[PDB]
């Protein structure tokens, strides 16, 4: 088991490094109809009868 | 290869894949039909043009 210790310090007094999307490569998740179902992620509480 | 974790995520173990891979022998095969009558000026000796 090799271990490589490594350290890492700051020269510059603010930022100096910029991300930004550049493009969609995908949508992962789709926008569809779905909804939380509420008696599962509340399912403790019920109705009397 | 595989990176080293710099995190404790998981150990970052070694990666070797043993793959067998299958070759593929083909046959080919085509006629070439001969006539005989040839074939037995073929074997004879020629002494006229």
């Amino acid at each position: 088991e090799v271990h490589h210790e490594m350290a890492s310090i700051d020269t510059g007094l603010s930022y100096s490094s910029t991300m930004t999307p550049a493009r969609v490569a995908a949508i992962t998740t789709d926008m569809g109809i779905h909804t939380q179902d509420f008696f599962s992620v509340f399912p403790a509480e019920a109705f009397g009868n | 290869p595989t990176i080293a974790h710099g995190d404790g995520r998981r150990p970052s173990k070694q990666r070797t894949f043993i793959v067998v891979k299958n070759c593929h022998k083909h046959h080919i095969s085509t006629e070439m039909e001969l006539s005989m009558l040839d074939l037995e000026i073929l074997h004879s000796i020629p002494e006229t043009p």
